[PDB]
RNA sequence: CGCUGGGUAGCCAAGUGCGGAGCGGAUAACUGCUGAAAGCAUCUAAGUAGUAAGCCCACCCCAAGAUGAGUGCUCUCCUA
RNA sequence: UUCACAUCGACGGGAAGGUUUGGCACCUCGAUGUCGGCUCUUCGCCACCUGGGGCUGUAGUAUGUUCCAAGGGUUGGGCUGUUCGCCCAUUAAAGCGGUACGUGAGCUGGGUUCAGAACGUCGUGAGACAGUUCGGUCCAUAUCCGGUGUGGGCGUUAGAG
RNA sequence: UCGGAGAGAGGCUCGGUGAAAUAGACAUGUCUGUGAAGAUGCGGACUACCUGCACCUGGACAGAAAGACCCUAUGAAGCU
RNA sequence: CGGUAGGGGAGCGUUCCGUGUUAGGGAGAAACGCGUGCGUGAGCCGCGUUGGACGAAGCGGAAGCGAGAAUGUCGGCUUG
RNA sequence: GGCCAGUGAGACGAUGGGGGAUAAGCUUCAUCGUCGAGAGGGAAACAGCCCGGAUCACCAGCUAAGGCCCCUAAAUGACC
RNA sequence: AACCCAGAGCUAGCUGGUUCUCCCCGAAAUGCGUUGAGGCGCAGCAGUUGACUGGACAUCUAGGGGUAAAGCACUGUUUCG
RNA sequence: AGGGUGAAAAGAACCCCCAUCGGGGAGUGAAAUAGAACAUGAAACCGUAAGCUCUCAAGCAGUGGGAGGGGGAACC
């Protein structure tokens, strides 16, 4: 004994998924080419 | 010693069916006794 | 519109074969149970059994890395106390070999009503010949560089 | 597996055989209603193991079904009520056709182990099936002879299986081992086998040398 | 069943019979054998020997509802 | 005897356990029935005895200690309501524990927490003492899970022995 | 010690009459883990054909009485 | 534009009264159901039956006015 | 200011501390977060940790926390 | 310290119960006093309504404090010569 | 605590099963599956028949997806 144990909430901070590798923390999503705009989608003109 | 909770209709129908059916098996015996008691050689029923 | 739903498929499922002579246990069992489910089919559907029978042969000579061959233990516990049965992989592979793989995939694939039903799609044999020429089993594709 | 082929006899009471030395020894008495005849032999290739199927108690054809009489007939033997095979170390040299055997053999193998359906004692209680004990019969006590406790409190949460409840006691066959043969009489074809062997006189009684 | 003596079968025991085995395979502690890493040594890293009431098979009893539902030698009828 | 480590290990330090005495008081006061025995378990070990081994300040016979070992075993009594609290006679030894200090819808009620009564003491007094002393009806025809036995249908793809 | 056999009445099966307390609905597994920190109802793994009858009582914090011990109420009552 | 205690706004419905011995109604008033007809919803329109007598809508008024929780309570029924 | 409420023992986490034994899912205060009153995904299950804030429909897409062998989505992808 | 009837539907700061729809806003569990602390009064934080308003958020600059850290001038202890 | 056949008992002649309990015809009545433990008749609960379906199962038992089949020929 002489060592406490880690309970609810307390247990969570020790043992939740952390992304502890500086690299993957850094990253950002792909961007893209700007994708020039798109036409209308509907027309009464018929 | 005291039941917790009433049984369903499901279960009860099962057991009542086993009761009655237990009566089913004990007719065809009486029907054999009949179909044999229709006049014939036999040593029973003076 | 509406996604297609696996509509009745009975037999003529592909039979495959894997000679497990020195093919490490886990990785092989992942690529067995991925052809047991049907995740190699645009017809994939979790709720229906679109899978495909397979046949492991030489089930005595599956390899395992490290010191496993004396460490890994398969334990079957009787329901009563004291029933725990320590059992090392060497004793099984000596004694009843097909149960080895019969565990590996049986953990890989999704237990339930359906998983239980499919597990029959694995036929395991300790000899070197398999008695099935059912669909003339075409050898099984392995996409795993490490086996 | 067993060491050698055996025979099957019938329990016929007991008695004492005064050994000429003047020592008293109990014996039972084994008898054959009809002689043991081989009626099959199965190989490791045609079938999964090796064994010889002997039969006992010849009976009228009526008493016995068509599948039976066909099985008996194919091997060209007489009818026979009881029918069992000794699985034998795969060394069989037997023609399955009526190799009527005998006790030319057990007098040499002077230790025999027999298999007998014991007698049956219905639905016996705890105090007698499993040799329990019983609470005090006096001192205000109120639970004699009852099975007493069952398990622990909340944790085991149920009764460990294989608990020693009451139930049916006899009726299943049992061995008895290294039981020694003793002076036999071939004119009466009776065995005077020391010891006490399962069953009230008149049940079938397998009989085969030891497996030491 | 008045209370007592005696008792076959049955069931019992304080009676009687028998039983825990050539067992064989891996092991734990331990003792080793050859032997470098480390031009000595070290039971170990390669490989092997011995060895515990402990483990597994053997022993004895169930057992294919083992839905993975086994096996085979006989039967049973194809007239609608 | 010399010799720190055969054996004991002062002075101080670092841990695991969870069963003693405790700290909190989180569930349970439309209720989770207490001590000790009886019967029946089953599990843990850091091992008391039996199996194998080192080391010994082991000649042998005894040992002393540690190491793997839970398969088994782990008496009968006298005293007390009172698990190493204990003398007697053995015995291979006569272990420590967990299981709601296992087990009261299984048992007794010797103790304690009921009403009577008394002793010492406190209280002027009614009364009181985790002091003592004698007496004091512990209820139950299992619904379900559990377990021991035993069946039937049905599956086993023709049907059966 | 150390149980055993027996007779009677129940139990058991069949014919007749026929209650009870309890009861949210229950299609009501084991081990571990979790969780108002001792779950069939959640998670993972194992295990288990459906359903009877007899038998035992470890659980369903089982039934019984809105605890009788402990505390509170500017509660009630008795005695001094 | 989450929301318990809680506050405010807008509504439906039920028995009865004013408009009435109303419209309608023995070719047939209400309880049961087909219409995902209709509504954000409480509910409303239609639709049918052996029986079968009353009674809407609209604009208003009043309330013994809306229930699965009180170990509630009266009756009928089960479980065991 | 008016008309009117409910609340009055919170819990844990981070920090600075008292008490405790720099023990408690302990207790007591100060400053913040979540739960209370809040869903959803990660955390196996799991108020109080992380992202995040639920008006509804969509058998459309991009991401955060977390992840890419199988059970479950996604590289058993690159090189050190 | 009877039982029935009456005051009596006694009292209960205590337990349980409090029924039909939608919409908007939506807390506290703190201090103080209390024969008071598993109540109540006031404040503190909701609603809704009427005025007068000015901000809130970010930035920067001033002003006092003696905390963290440091120090041995002070006070109290503190080792070696 | 126990109310409500019908407008009028016209309350059931006769027949058959028949211990005269209770029924099926016949008859009355507009209707008696209104017939006397009779007026509408809900729910719980007890059955019956038809449609599809459960015996390697795991579940506060529903829900989103829907295999297979039955219904009048896209909806249940």
């Amino acid at each position: 004994s002489s060592r406490p144990q880690k309970k609810g909430t307390a247990h969570h901070m020790k043992t939740r998924p952390k992304k502890t590798a500086r690299w993957d923390i850094k990253r950002g999503p792909a961007v893209y080419p700007p994708l020039p705009p798109l036409p209308a989608e509907w027309t009464i003109v018929s | 010693a005291v039941p917790k909770k009433r049984t369903s209709i499901y279960k009860k129908r099962i057991r009542k069916n086993i009761w009655k059916k237990k009566g089913y098996w004990a007719a065809l015996k009486a029907f054999s006794l009949a179909k044999s008691l229709s006049t014939g050689n036999s040593k029973s029923f003076f | 519109w509406y996604p297609k739903s696996a509509d009745h498929v009975p037999t003529d499922k592909k039979w495959y074969v894997v000679d497990a002579t020195d093919l490490i246990l886990g990785r092989m069992a992942s690529t067995i149970a991925i052809h047991i489910r049907g995740k190699n089919l645009a017809s994939y559907t979790p709720s229906v059994d679109m899978g495909a029978f397979v046949i492991v042969v030489n089930a005595d000579k599956v390899a395992v890395s490290g010191k496993k061959r004396t460490q890994k233990l398969y334990r079957r516990h009787s329901g009563r106390p004291g029933g725990l049965k320590e059992e090392t992989f060497d004793q099984l592979q000596k004694r009843i070999p097909e149960r080895i793989i019969e565990h590996a995939v049986r953990g890989m694939l999704p237990k339930g009503r359906l998983g239980r039903y499919l597990f029959n799609h694995l036929k395991v044999y300790k000899g070197a010949e398999h008695p099935h020429q059912a669909q003339q089993p075409i050898d099984l594709p392995l996409r795993d560089k490490r086996i | 597996v067993d060491a050698g082929i055996g025979v099957m006899g019938t329990k016929l009471g007991m008695m004492s055989f005064f050994e000429e030395d003047g020592t008293v020894v109990p014996v039972t008495v084994i008898g054959f209603k009809e002689g043991n005849i081989v009626t099959q032999v199965k190989t490791e290739s045609t079938d999964g193991y090796n064994a010889v199927q002997v039969g006992y108690e010849r009976l009228r054809d009526r008493k016995l079904t068509m599948p039976e009489r066909g099985h008996l007939n194919k091997a060209g033997v007489i009818p026979m009520r009881h029918l069992q095979e000794f699985r034998l170390v795969s060394v069989d040299d037997f023609t399955p056709s009526q190799k009527l055997l005998f006790e030319e053999l057990f007098k040499e193998g002077d230790m025999v182990d027999i298999s007998g359906t014991t007698i049956g004692k219905g639905f016996q209680g705890g105090i007698k099936r499993h040799n329990f004990k019983r609470g005090l019969m006096t001192h205000g006590s109120k639970s004699h002879r009852a099975l007493g406790s069952i398990g622990a409190g909340t944790t085991p949460g149920h009764v460990y299986k294989g608990k020693k409840m009451p139930g049916r006691m006899g009726g299943t066959k049992t061995k008895i081992r290294k039981l020694k043969i003793m002076k036999i009489d071939t004119d009466l074809r009776v065995v005077m086998i020391k010891g006490a062997v399962p069953g009230k006189p008149g049940n079938l009684l397998r009989l085969a040398p030891a497996k030491i």
